[PDB]
């Protein structure tokens, strides 16, 4: 009856595979698990590549799968998506930059660019508020080449942080990615600019901290879970039952991640 | 016992470098010597257990950074614990992919040229060649 | 006993700029290579 | 480089020790201008023999000219940023 | 370089099945979208006024400078014209203007009737270098081909030395994956539409 829309983004077919066979066992069959490409609630995307439609990445430290390392460590971190548009087409992540070298008009994706970055710099204030925080810290790739992009996020971000009250710390993503690593700590909100790296970076932490599910905030309105490996994937499919209003299957598979993380599927 | 006391700091963030350069294992191998975690480790037994633990944390996590990003992000998903193995099984692979494209000869030539640039011991190169020739049959 | 060492004190990553062949192909790259190697810099002297 | 090496010592030769070169000598020059692709030093030498000397060995001068002739189907015959269009104010006094 | 990295480098080829024709596809498709973003709309529609071929306009104006031969008069660059002089050089220069922006490029022709002022004869120079520099890399690319190396250009590096150097491995990783990555990539529109 019921319909769970999975997303593949540069997933490997093995890690569909499993993601189909845990909701399948686990299910029982009462939810059908249809494959798509974009969705925008009910939704599992699989795969390190970004999907079409989303415009917050947002990721937490869940305190059931903290990892006995990061024990106690409580950081979100926020990347901001712009829109994603076919993979032929020009991103325009890169539109935004190389256009302007060009000379060709940039009005409509700027605007485009303003309404995503006002979105994300909503989503991360929301966050900052509720977990307490007084200051948030942007990130920026320091390359030559976003001199445009990073310019306008910065723009944009600090305008609208201050404009709800709390402070704005910029950084690179070197210096950013190795505190996240080692000392994380010390960092309670850190949005991240829509960049390669920072997407690396946000994948790194979220299976450093021992595999997590990511959150997709969309244009439509709501929130998709994500994963890349078989714990983050498996955690994803369990937020996406307890969403469903499945309580005891959630905890049977956040379980069985937590003990079997690269064969979840047997272990339960 | 300066050396210690910077040590101690400068994982607890509480010192940094002269330049604000990242605190990864490679720096610290440069300054400090290659077996700063022993004498790091030793020197964390006259502290008070709060000290012990924080030091065993950072040393831990500190070990996890001699991972690039990228690495990390594409073999730490299923926990740091797995990281390991899950990177070794990965270059593996890419040996094995290796020595299927251009031959075995100039494989053997390129993980030399490689383990000289990436400063791998002899016995680690062999058993590392050793193993992906053993995978391929 | 005076002063040893400031283990914070670490060296600079000195950078290199990359040079390209001087063929036709780099003349009308040109710009584009230069470009490559300005990011080339920036990121060994920031880190990534 | 071995030809400014050769060429210095020449020099030496023939104004601080009173010695005309011979043959032999500028043949030496000119395989090495040969073997090292420097094809402009070649006719140069080329012309030295055939002043001072009794011609060049034919062998050496078609090389020469085949090296000449690769450069220009692969378009090294002369530095590149030499060609490039420049202006008053276009051009970068270091 | 100081500390012993975990992983060997090797390359970053995962896309085993790389076409050439679909990276040159694609670079064709990102090439006219900033076309079509720098240029404009397309201009509306205009229908001509006359019906008449470029070869029969060039016929015309041959068969009616040639009866005026005899008459056509020698002149200096300081004296003044004739009416002939005056109709040949508006004619020809419309009629060799016209072929430049089609694409017929005859450098002679074209600097002879088109190219009356300083600039326009700087910009011809600039079109000259241009046209002889792209036949230049097409050649050697296609020489390249039937050499098989690497259609890209490769930097002049010495990677043993960039090791050395560098104090961290991951800088010296990621150069290596964007060249090696760019060396293997086709940098090449099609020209049949880029043309159309």
């Amino acid at each position: 009856s019921k319909q769970l829309t999975f997303i593949s983004a540069g997933a490997t077919a093995a890690v569909l595979q499993s993601a189909s066979a845990i909701v399948s066992k686990v299910a029982g069959g009462r939810v059908q698990t249809k494959t798509a490409k974009e969705a925008g609630r009910h939704a599992v995307v699989v795969g390190p590549e970004t999907p079409i439609g989303v415009h917050t990445a947002v990721t937490e430290v869940p305190k059931s799968a903290q990892d006995p390392l990061f024990s106690g460590v409580s950081t979100v971190v926020v990347r901001a998506v712009l829109p994603r548009a076919a993979p032929d087409s020009v991103q325009l992540r890169d539109a935004l930059d190389v256009y302007a070298s060009a000379g060709i008009d940039t009005k409509e994706e700027v605007r485009s660019a303003t309404e995503a970055f006002k979105k994300s710099a909503e989503v991360a204030v929301g966050k900052a508020k509720a977990k307490g925080v007084k200051r948030i810290v942007l990130v920026v790739k320091q390359a030559s080449k976003h001199n445009c992009i990073n310019e306008l996020f910065k723009k944009i971000s600090t305008e609208t942080i201050e404009s709800a009250g709390l402070t704005t710390e910029v950084v690179g993503t070197a210096a950013v990615a190795n505190q996240l690593i080692v000392n994380p700590e010390s960092l309670g909100v850190v949005l991240l600019n829509d960049v390669a790296a920072t997407e690396q970076i946000e994948l790194a932490f979220a299976g450093v901290v021992g595999g997590v599910s990511r959150v997709y905030h969309t244009v439509e309105g709501g929130k998709i879970s994500a994963g890349h490996s078989f714990k983050s994937v498996a955690l994803a499919v369990a937020q996406e039952l307890r969403e469903l209003g499945l309580s005891s299957e959630a905890d049977k598979v956040e379980a069985a991640a937590s003990k079997n993380p690269r064969a979840v599927v047997s272990a339960l | 016992s300066t050396k210690m006391q910077t040590l101690h700091k400068l994982l607890t963030g509480e010192v940094s470098f002269k330049n604000k350069a990242p605190v990864k294992d490679c720096n610290i191998v440069h300054q400090f010597g290659e077996n700063w975690a022993t004498e790091l480790s030793a020197y964390a037994k006259t502290l008070p257990a709060e000290q012990q633990k924080i030091i065993v944390r950072q040393i831990a996590r500190v070990k996890l950074t001699r991972y690039t990003v990228a690495e990390l992000a594409a073999y730490c998903g299923d926990g740091p614990a797995l990281l390991d193995e899950t990177a070794r099984a990965a270059n593996i692979e890419q040996g094995v992919a290796f020595v299927k494209a251009k031959g075995v000869e100039a494989f053997e030539k390129y993980v030399a040229e490689e383990s000289t640039n990436a400063n791998w011991k002899p016995e680690e190169a062999k058993k590392f060649i050793e193993d992906v020739k053993a995978k391929a049959k | 006993r005076a002063d040893e060492v400031d283990y914070t004190n670490l060296p600079a990553p000195k950078p290199q700029k990359t040079v390209w062949d001087d063929n036709i192909e780099t003349e009308v790259l040109r710009k584009y290579l230069d470009g490559l190697s300005q990011y080339d810099m920036e990121e060994a002297k920031y880190g990534v | 480089s071995k030809f400014c090496a050769m060429m210095d010592l020449l020099e030496e030769m023939q104004h601080r020790n009173r010695l005309k070169p011979n043959e032999e000598s500028w043949t030496w020059v000119m395989k090495e201008c040969v073997k090292s692709g420097q094809f402009r030093l070649g006719y140069c030498i080329q012309q030295v023999m055939e002043t001072e000397c009794k011609g060049c060995p034919a062998d050496l001068v078609k090389a020469n000219e085949a090296n000449a002739q690769k450069a220009k189907t692969e378009g090294k015959e002369h530095p590149g940023h030499l060609s490039q269009q420049a202006g008053l104010f276009d051009v970068k006094v270091e | 370089i100081s500390g012993v990295s975990p992983l060997l480098y090797f390359p970053p080829t995962t896309t085993s099945t790389t076409n050439r024709e679909d990276q040159i596809n694609k670079n064709t498709n990102i090439a006219i979208q900033m076309i079509k973003r720098y240029k404009g709309e397309v201009p509306p529609h205009y229908t001509r006024k006359s019906s008449a071929t470029i070869e029969q306009v060039e016929k015309e104006i041959d068969a009616l400078l040639g009866g005026a031969e005899k008459l056509r008069k020698t002149s200096t660059d300081d004296q003044p014209m004739d009416k002939l002089t005056l109709m040949e050089r508006c004619l020809r220069h419309a009629l060799w203007s016209y072929h430049k922006e089609e694409g017929r490029y005859d450098f002679d022709q074209i600097g002879r009737w088109v190219v009356y002022t300083p600039e326009d004869e700087v910009k011809l120079a600039q079109l000259k270098r241009e046209v002889e520099a792209k036949e230049k890399l097409a050649a050697l690319r296609k020489r390249r081909e039937e050499e098989g190396l690497p259609g890209g250009p490769v930097p002049r590096i010495n990677w043993p030395q960039e090791y050395s150097s560098f104090i961290d491995r991951e800088p010296v990783v990621a150069k290596r994956i964007r060249y090696d990555t760019l060396a293997s990539t086709t940098l090449e529109r099609d020209e049949k539409q880029i043309e159309s």
